[PDB]
């Protein structure tokens, strides 16, 4: 019953972050810090839509 | 005799009256009962018959650690 909208292969390339978890863990404290608020304007859009497709920007 | 030991027959005859429509009224109380009860029993929108269903109390609204619940 109903069709599922899935986003276009374009609508899900970016540039991707490919440090490893050693950097990223080595790196988290001060990106927690001075990075927080694109992450936390993510999360609450993921916890308040509850669908991917919305929050994908 | 009649004097001493029986009444007229008015009373007899009211008290007859009386007496049926008490139980002509209960009569049909009877069988409205049995039809509400038989179409509450089918449909379930009436008082009688009102089965459990889960209390939507213990719902937890809270943040479940992962977005999509
Ligand atoms: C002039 C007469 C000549 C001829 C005589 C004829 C003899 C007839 C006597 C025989 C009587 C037959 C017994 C039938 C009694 C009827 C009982 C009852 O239906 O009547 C009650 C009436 O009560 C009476 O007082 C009944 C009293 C009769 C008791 C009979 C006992 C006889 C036994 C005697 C044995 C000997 C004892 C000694 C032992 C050694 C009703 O109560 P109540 O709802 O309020 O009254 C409604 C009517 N009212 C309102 C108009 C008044």
């Amino acid at each position: 019953p109903g069709i599922v909208e899935l986003p276009t292969l374009e609508d899900l390339k970016v540039q991707e972050v490919k440090v490893s978890s050693s950097v990223l863990k080595a790196a988290a404290h001060h990106y927690g810090a001075q990075c927080d608020k694109p992450n936390k304007e993510f999360m609450l859009c993921r916890w308040e839509e509850k669908d991917p497709r919305r929050c994908l920007e | 005799i009649a004097r001493t030991f029986y009444d007229g027959p008015e009373k007899n005859y009211e008290k007859t009256m009386a007496i049926l429509q008490i139980e002509a009224e209960k009569a049909e109380l009877r069988l409205k009962e049995l039809e509400v009860r038989r179409l509450m029993r089918a449909r379930g929108d009436g008082p009688w018959y009102q089965y459990p269903t889960i209390d939507k109390a213990l719902i937890d609204h809270s943040p479940k650690t992962t977005p999509d619940n």
